[PDB]
């Protein structure tokens, strides 16, 4: 089968920069009757892949005219001439010339922006849970950048790491953030036992992390 | 424009099969297209599954061999997937997507449709309100948010206000442990307009036919 291998694996670019993005093929993909079956596709965060450039050169239906295609025989190169935000996801290559047909293995574009701390807010388990058994608090470190982050948890000022389950959003493109999620599970006969209960992000906006703590059963 | 769309079961137990439909508007699938069914799967890899073109010629992936059957109903403008043998490698998200014969071009695809292959059981969620303590409710803004706890298979569905609250919300990919998966989301407004202005999260569960909305009460009288 066809070896579609695209380079770089991620790229950052800031906005108006342009961007440009390789695939090389391992078979050469023009065909019979001079047509290139070479697509290049984006998909956005929780879309489907869409169309951008087909027939090697060509910019499909609807899309962008920033979007260019370029290259012959093994390799192609997708240029953006000045990215948006809106841009931001991972683009594939794809070849219809010689079956079964293959996707390159991704690029994703990020976006670069200014540093940004995140807001953090922390919630105590509802008294619906409580009435069941498990106890969960939840803490969110929302919109900053870069990406990376740490969160700790405290329980009575003592460190926490078991029962921690933390999730990640993709990159906003309406601020190009991050956002993370942190869930501390407890039973709620263990979460009854104890006062006071903290998140602490750690982010490389501040030196000192970001504390958010509550009390049970104070407001 | 040709708009396509995947629906048929999300679970399946291992070593039945999955039964996936495409049902094309805006054109008529006996013309001009390959019909093509391709898969997702965590960490952004495509598979090429194979196709059915619009006088009903098929074309499938050697790496499905005897498991594929790519179909059409031409009275319904529907095509099908049939993928038997199914083992836990086949979890995916499955897209239908149309690219013209001719040259490749117009490409469109479905939204896509989780298929789990699991032996766990469905298991209805529990939608539970996170409401800002005190101390943080006194800034220009103020963050809520909800739980979505204990269900299975994905998805869910989850939307503020009906919907009518878009902006300034975050929902966090689910985590799966034990065969449960547990959701979150926030959604952060100007603090003056709260509690004025109620906020609600809306779920709903297809697999479970169960929706909860669930209003979020401030912390303290209500």
């Amino acid at each position: 089968d066809v070896v579609m291998t695209q380079s770089p694996k991620t790229i950052s670019v800031t906005i108006g920069q342009p961007a440009s993005i390789s695939c090389k093929s391992s078979q050469r993909l023009l065909n019979s009757n001079g047509k290139t079956f070479l697509n290049w596709l984006l998909q956005r965060p929780g879309q489907s892949p869409k169309r951008l450039i087909y027939l090697g050169t060509k910019l499909d239906s609807g899309v962008p005219d920033r979007f260019t295609g370029s290259g012959s025989g093994t390799d192609f190169t997708l240029k953006i001439s000045r990215v948006e935000a809106e841009d931001l996801g991972v683009y594939y290559c794809w070849q219809g010339t010689h079956f079964p047909y293959t996707f390159g293995g991704g690029t994703k574009l990020e976006i670069k922006r200014a540093d940004a701390a995140p807001t953090v807010s922390i919630f105590p388990p509802s008294s619906e849970q409580l009435t069941s058994g498990g106890a969960s608090v939840v803490c969110f470190l929302n919109n900053f950048y870069p990406k990376d982050i740490n969160v700790k948890w405290k329980i009575d000022g003592s460190e926490r790491q078991n029962g921690v389950l933390n999730s990640w959003t993709d990159q906003d493109s309406k601020d190009s953030t991050y956002s993370m999620s942190s869930t501390l599970t407890l039973t709620k006969d263990e979460y009854e036992r104890h006062n006071s209960y903290t998140c602490e992000a750690t982010h490389k906006t501040s030196t000192s992390p970001i504390v958010k703590s509550f009390n049970r059963n104070e407001c | 424009r040709v708009q396509l769309q995947q629906s048929g079961p999300g679970l399946v137990k291992p070593s039945q099969s999955l039964s996936l439909t495409c049902t094309v508007t805006g054109y008529s699938i006996t013309s001009d297209f390959a019909w093509n069914w391709i898969r997702q799967f965590p960490g952004n890899k495509l598979e090429w599954m194979g196709y059915i073109n619009y006088s009903g010629f098929t074309s499938h992936n050697p790496s499905l061999k005897s498991r594929i059957s790519i179909t059409r109903d031409t009275s319904k403008n529907q095509f099908f997937l049939q993928l038997n043998s199914v083992t836990t490698e086949d979890t995916a998200t499955y897209y239908c997507a149309g690219l013209l014969w001719y040259d490749g071009g117009a490409g469109s695809w479905g939204q896509g449709t989780l298929v789990t292959v699991s032996a766990a059981k469905t298991t209805a969620p529990s939608v539970y309100p996170l409401a800002p303590v005190c101390g943080d409710t006194t800034g220009s803004s103020v963050t809520l948010g909800c739980l979505v706890k204990g269900y299975f298979p994905e998805p869910v569905t989850l939307t503020w206000n009906s919907g009518s609250l878009s902006s300034g919300v975050h929902t966090f990919p689910a985590v799966l442990q034990s065969d449960l998966y547990t959701l979150s989301s926030s959604v952060t407004v100007t603090s003056s307009t709260w509690p004025s202005q109620s906020i609600t999260c809306n779920v709903a569960h297809p697999a479970s036919s169960t929706k909860v909305d669930k209003k979020i009460e401030p912390r303290g009288p209500t």
